[PDB]
């Protein structure tokens, strides 16, 4: 196998920080009601109020705001915890329950030109309109795959290595079995997820006259990907992160940043 | 550069004649124009720019328009002016000259530079700008020749450039009337095809004006 953490102080922390703040229950169950019409609307992705965040926990709020992906992964394990707690068979049913963040962002609330390097790795609700967009395609999350010659039914895992450190190991789709008999992939088992990437420009009524516009490029993925068209004035809350360059050799320095969209809002 | 020439032109100017010196020496291959001549003198010599504090610049440019009837010589007076001169450019109303009156930014053809190239106003910003054909210029040479007369200074704001630059150059102009024909019937604005913002700017407006006289003709064909 491999490494596995046993007592990790900082998240055992942040997950009993954030299932306590998603019980609610005593405080006017708002996060309460919240997961449970998220339960009954069949969706899995909490929208999170960072001002009652910070106001339940500024600790917390601090944290996730300047530790966006180690933060959200806790707030993400705390959320399917309690939707296990609150109905097991569908926190069973979704792998995955993920957050988006809203609210007032003291200085973390930017636009496409202010948005600097002194982001990175943060939580940023960027303004903007979208100048274009692309067609979502599916990203295999998890591949299924089964050998005539034997009769054997194997399936690879795929982790979301967008943001960080990959090898050839973690991206290679199996071809032959361990003894060259050719596989089959079956589609209808594998697991997808819908990805799309789009641009947003700061607006043009708030740029500064007579200077070229400001740009950034987002990623949106499942159950995000379709909330904007070219031409919406759209409010993305995301992680603002540098993009992995290709396996080189000899380095320029120069890193590509992208926002991992978590949120997406229109007017 | 100037020692024993400084030691001389004193004693030249002491002459007492030098400004008629001056003036006969103005365009030595051409013929007669005395009176055109004597103008393009004192505009070479230009006049003293001043500001009453910062509020009310007054230009000290001598500005020139020769508007006439073909076969004038206002073509020979230009490139005389644009070989005498220094920091003298040679513009034309057509689409034929290797400078243009307005500016643009764009990547130069040879040096395959993104080059903000100003105009031809701007690359005399102290000295002359020799505006052959004034009467055929497009629209926004007109603009812009107005802008750099009036203001003596170029705006542009085109790709991400909002900037203002001096162009505080002399305008000597040639032109031609309404027909190919000066007509002293009809007053010099509504002969010369041009606004009268923009004639307002000049200083001297020199009619050269051709008339069948027998003895300027032959003297004319004998230089
Ligand atoms: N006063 C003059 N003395 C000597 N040569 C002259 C005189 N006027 C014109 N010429 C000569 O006659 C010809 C006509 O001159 P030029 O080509 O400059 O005309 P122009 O005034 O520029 O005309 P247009 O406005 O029609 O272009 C040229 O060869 C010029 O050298
Ligand atoms: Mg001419």
């Amino acid at each position: 196998a491999g490494t596995v953490v046993l007592d990790d102080v900082e998240l055992r922390e942040a997950q009993r920080d954030y299932l306590d703040f998603l019980d609610d229950e005593e405080d006017q169950g708002i996060y309460q009601s919240k997961v449970r019409e998220l339960i009954s609307d069949n969706q899995y992705r909490l929208i999170v109020n960072v001002n009652d965040l910070r106001r339940k926990n500024e600790k917390r709020a601090n944290r996730l705001l300047n530790n966006a992906f180690e933060e959200l992964v806790a707030f993400q394990r705390a959320l399917k915890d309690f939707v296990a707690s609150i109905d097991a068979t569908y926190a069973k049913q979704y792998e995955e329950f993920y957050v988006g963040l809203e609210g007032s962002f003291g200085s973390k609330h930017v636009s496409p030109r202010t948005l600097t390097s002194c982001f990175l790795s943060c939580v940023v609700c960027v303004e903007g309109i979208v100048t274009k967009c692309s067609l979502v395609r599916p990203k295999v999350v998890r591949s299924v795959h089964y050998c005539p010659a034997t009769k054997k039914t194997i399936e690879r895992r795929y982790s979301d290595l967008t943001t960080l450190v990959a090898f050839p190991s973690s991206s290679v789709y199996p071809t032959k079995d361990e003894e060259n008999n050719p596989l089959e992939t079956e589609y209808g088992l594998s697991v997808y997820k819908d990805h799309q990437t789009i641009t947003i420009q700061e607006m043009p009524e708030k740029a500064p006259a007579g200077q070229l516009p400001r740009s950034v490029d987002v990623i949106l993925d499942d159950d995000l990907v379709d909330k904007a068209k070219p031409g919406d004035r759209v409010q993305v809350v995301g992680t603002y992160r540098c993009l992995p360059g290709k396996k080189g050799g000899y380095t320029s320095g120069t890193f590509r940043t992208v926002l991992i969209a978590c949120n997406v809002k229109q007017m | 550069l100037t020692d024993e020439d400084v030691k001389m032109i004193t004693s030249l100017s002491k002459d007492q004649q030098i400004g008629e010196k001056i003036f006969a020496s103005i365009a030595p291959s051409i013929y007669g124009h005395e009176d055109i001549k004597r103008g393009l003198a004192l505009a070479l010599f230009g006049g003293e720019p001043k500001n009453p504090g910062g509020k009310h610049k007054v230009r000290g440019d001598i500005n020139v328009l020769l508007c006439g009837d073909p076969g004038t010589a206002k073509s020979q007076f230009l490139k005389y002016i644009e070989k005498v001169s220094s920091r003298a450019i040679f513009t034309t109303g057509q689409g034929a000259s290797a400078v243009g009156l307005t500016a643009y930014v764009q990547r130069h053809p040879v040096s395959r530079e993104w080059t903000l190239e100003a105009g031809a106003l701007v690359l005399a910003d102290r000295g002359v700008c020799l505006i052959d054909e004034f009467d055929k210029m497009n629209d926004q040479d007109r603009t812009s020749i107005h802008e750099a007369m009036e203001q003596q200074s170029i705006s542009i704001s085109k790709a991400g450039i909002v900037t203002s630059l001096q162009a505080r150059c002399t305008v000597i102009a040639a032109a031609n009337p309404i027909g190919g024909r000066y007509d002293p019937s009809l007053t010099f604005s509504e002969n010369v095809d041009l606004t009268e913002p923009i004639i307002s700017r000049f200083d001297i407006l020199c009619v050269v004006r051709d008339t069948v006289d027998p003895v300027q003709d032959e003297m004319l064909a004998r230089f």
